[PDB]
């Protein structure tokens, strides 16, 4: 309703849980990872002045990261005091190691100790008074292997804030903003189902259209639902891209 | 005249660069001057005096019997000895014990540069056991260097007889 | 006496088992007895409270020297055994100790000089301390047990307890036997060292891991399985103590056989892992050897068992091994047996990469590192007394990757 004055949700949604399904063709290890759901974008215009390397805190009621998955937090010096907020609030078994700012930029210096650090943690979390430093320290073996740490607020240091911000961030879906015309958002898995799938899309498009697309839903172009090997099935296509793209240019 | 491939050894020392570089990483670990041990001292007097626990300190290992020992138990990962020793006895065993326990070694100049390191006139062989997380890429760095500045290096001239 | 009582009833220990009806009765009269029974019937009590009388009953001290001596096959069964002595011991005053191969001679030695009444022994190293040691006062011997006599032929120690009992006097000394299954060897033992007329009484999983990756996968094997029942078995129970210490060490809690090497503690450890639903249990091969299995979804073999031909019955959830590559000749073995098995595979990306932390945790910590010894030289001794020498080769084994699953950087100084 809000992109076209139309809601051609629900359908395609759906029908796209039969079509992966239809497409399925001794180990150890094992883990519950499904294939990630791919909500494909295309504006008429570009979105992004320069790569801003934080993450968008898209609001969503289905996580797409299990609560199974490790974090990391990072927090200003001295990290004791975090330490002990972490322990006092009962997120021993979701974050895991607390690193200070300054002990990160020292104790992992090469690239190979990023790398082990990278590797040991699913999800990274950052105060969002350390997050601008993290572009450097990090490097590239953080940002370009899908690890963006996330820019959660605890400038207060409260244990119920700090329970609040990484339920929100683990309930959430994220994607890095990058100059280009077209972009892929995680919606999901194939685990959540159609009715939580397509209450996904909506909230990412409402979100999408409001702090990201400068002029709104009316400056979308086109918009496909695809997986990792699926093919792009069109969500929606604008009945006036072509002629607003020559009325603007 | 002729001298024996053990005391030979001793002519071919580390080069400068990679000494200087090697004097870098145990700049930082000095052991604390008598004066600086004596005021962390009466620092925790004064609170037991009128009323109130650390970590593990970190510094260069010094000593003929201690730093041997510490390669004995394999506890040393970088064995700096001094290129000249009065007596050349004292040391002419340590490269070998260093290569049979699979300790980095180097030859460095100038065992009055050892000493000062450790707040001593003189120093027959300096030992980094141990260091801190921060410098661990260093002194791995320095450990490769040496590898191939000196273990790599020479070699095949520290079993020739020298001089003549 | 009311000591011995008093030591009983600490262990939890009420009424008695059936292999005791036709044992611990004629054997408090003195008189030999050729005693035969399963795995885990109770046999370590039922020659030892009758023995412990009869230090009591002559007021044994340690310038009297020796009086019992009780022989086992393994270090895990000795040392199983010196621990169950000890709690019956609790309130008494006659000495104890044990002697076996592997251990310090020099002092055990100075051990035995000062006067062990009842000494748990090996047949390896408790003929080298008959004919070399000086000052072990063994003349007044009254008491031999022998367990496991089966056992014992099987390993190799034929020569040697033929010299013990040549060695040893046999006058006015009480002897004893036990022999799961009664073969030629173990009735021509019996006739030479027993007195005349005696009372007789009557699908598999393994992976290929490294030995430096040996932990390492356990503990994220751990990690996934944190929602079943898993039962682990190891070498050894000073391997059992380590590992459960320091699981618990790195936020992975466990529980374990081990205690405080008390009796009742494991009893009470062994009901609540049974009661509970879910958790994990870690144990050596003799502790579990004839317990009661409960639903467990997992059963892990850490280390190679001792005694293959009984594990192969005791299998018979799932099943996991973890064998080395240098011990894949134990397949061969498999097939010779008959049973079916699979392969299971793993990825490397996905085992922990903590052996740097794993490392710095026990040198930083004094309990962890002399745990962390003690399980690497137990384990390793262990090794050297296996049965199949030609399977599981010690010298084959690789000793610095098998250091650094125990968390050392580099092997630590152990001797066999």
């Amino acid at each position: 309703e809000l992109l076209g004055s139309d809601a051609p949700l629900e359908k395609v949604c759906s029908a796209l849980l039969e079509y992966e399904s239809k497409r399925k063709s001794l180990l150890e290890d094992e883990q519950d990872d499904i294939e990630p759901v791919w909500l494909q974008l295309a504006t008429l215009k570009f979105i992004g002045n320069n790569r801003k390397l934080i993450p968008y805190k898209i609001a969503i009621k289905n996580p797409v990261i299990p609560s199974s998955s490790e974090a990391c937090l990072i927090v200003k010096d001295p990290q004791r005091v975090y330490k002990d907020l972490v322990n006092e609030a009962g997120l021993s078994k979701v974050v895991t190691r607390v690193i200070g700012l300054s002990k990160l930029k020292a104790k992992w210096n090469s690239y190979e100790q990023k790398r082990q650090l990278r590797d040991q943690f699913d999800i990274f979390l950052a105060d969002d008074r350390v997050i601008p430093m993290l572009p450097r320290i990090l490097g590239k073996t953080f940002y370009q292997k899908s690890k963006v740490p996330v820019p959660v607020k605890i400038s207060k240091g409260t244990a119920e804030q700090l329970k609040r911000e990484v339920v929100s961030a683990y309930g959430a879906t994220y994607f890095n903003s990058a100059p280009c015309s077209s972009f892929m958002i995680k919606c999901g898995h194939v685990s959540n189902t159609s009715t939580e799938l397509a209450e996904n899309v909506e909230s990412i498009l409402q979100f999408v259209s409001k702090h990201i697309v400068p002029d709104g839903a009316k400056g979308i172009a086109s918009i496909h639902l695809k997986t990792s090997q699926s093919i792009a099935i069109p969500l929606w296509n604008n009945p006036n891209l072509k002629e607003l793209i020559a009325s603007s240019r | 005249l002729k001298v024996p491939p053990a005391i030979a050894q001793f002519q071919k020392t580390l080069d400068k660069n990679t000494a200087t570089q090697v004097f870098k990483l145990l700049n930082k670990y000095r052991p604390e001057t008598a004066a600086e041990k004596k005021q962390r001292l009466v620092a925790e007097a004064e609170a037991v005096a009128n009323g109130k626990v650390s970590k593990k300190p970190y510094n260069v290992k010094y000593g003929l019997n201690h730093v041997v020992a510490l390669i004995e138990a394999k506890k040393a990962k970088l064995v700096l000895i001094a290129s000249d020793v009065d007596p050349i006895e004292l040391v002419v065993f340590l490269p070998a014990l260093c290569k049979k326990m699979g300790v980095p070694y180097a030859i460095v100049k100038n065992k009055a540069r050892l000493g000062t390191v450790i707040h001593q006139k003189t120093a027959a062989v300096l030992a980094v056991t141990e260091v801190r997380e921060e410098d661990k890429n260093e002194l791995a760095s320095i450990v490769s260097a040496v590898d191939a500045n000196f273990s790599a290096k020479y070699d095949e001239s520290r079993r020739k007889w020298g001089g003549g | 006496s009311e000591n011995i009582q008093k030591a009983i009833k600490e262990m939890g220990f009420e009424t008695m088992t059936e292999i005791q009806k036709r044992s611990i009765p004629p054997l408090l009269a003195g008189r030999d007895v050729l005693g035969a029974a399963k795995t885990g019937s109770g046999k370590t009590l039922a020659f030892l409270i009758p023995t412990i009388e009869m230090l009591y009953a002559l007021k044994f001290k340690p310038r009297n020297g020796t009086g019992v001596i009780i022989i086992s096959p393994t270090r895990e069964l000795a040392l199983q055994i010196f621990g169950v002595a000890k709690e019956l011991l609790k309130y008494h005053h006659q000495t104890f100790g044990i002697v076996i191969g592997g251990a310090n001679r020099r002092a055990e030695a100075d051990k035995l000089v000062k006067g062990v009444n009842l000494l748990v022994a090996t047949p390896g190293r408790l003929l080298d301390h008959l004919q070399n040691t000086k000052g072990f006062v063994f003349r007044n011997l009254r008491s031999l047990v022998i367990d496991e006599a089966d056992r014992i032929l099987e390993i190799g120690f034929e020569d040697e307890m033929r010299q013990i009992m040549k060695i040893l006097p046999s006058e006015n000394r009480q002897t004893l036997l036990f022999s799961a299954t009664q073969t030629t060897k173990v009735e021509d033992l019996a006739r030479i060292s027993l007195k005349p007329g005696p009372l007789y009484v009557n699908e598999q999983g393994y992976v290929v891991v490294d030995s430096d990756k040996r932990f390492l996968l356990l503990f994220s094997f751990l990690k996934r399985n944190l929602k079943k029942k898993v039962i682990v078995f190891m070498s050894s129970c000073a391997s059992v103590k380590y590992m459960a210490e320091l699981l618990n060490y790195i936020d992975l809690p466990v529980l374990d056989l081990h205690g405080k090497q008390k009796q009742q503690r494991r009893t009470n450890t062994f009901f609540e892992f049974c009661n509970a639903e879910k958790g994990i249990l870690l144990c050596t091969n003799v502790a579990a050897r004839g317990l009661d299995i409960p639903a467990v979804d997992w059963i892990v073999q850490y280390d190679p068992p001792d005694d293959p031909r009984d594990y192969i019955h005791r299998v018979g959830g799932k099943s996991l091994m973890f064998l080395a590559p240098s011990e894949l000749g134990f397949l061969r073995y498999l097939k010779t047996a008959k049973v079916s098995l699979n392969e299971f595979e793993f990825p490397a990306n996905k085992v922990a990469n903590v052996q740097s932390q794993l490392e710095k945790l026990v040198s930083k910590n004094y309990y962890l590192q002399q745990s962390a010894k003690d399980g690497y030289r137990s384990y390793l001794q262990a090794y050297a007394s296996y049965s199949l020498k030609s399977i599981f080769d010690i010298n084959k084994l690789d000793l610095a990757k098998v250091a650094k699953s125990f968390g050392f950087a580099h092997p630590p100084n152990v001797n066999i």
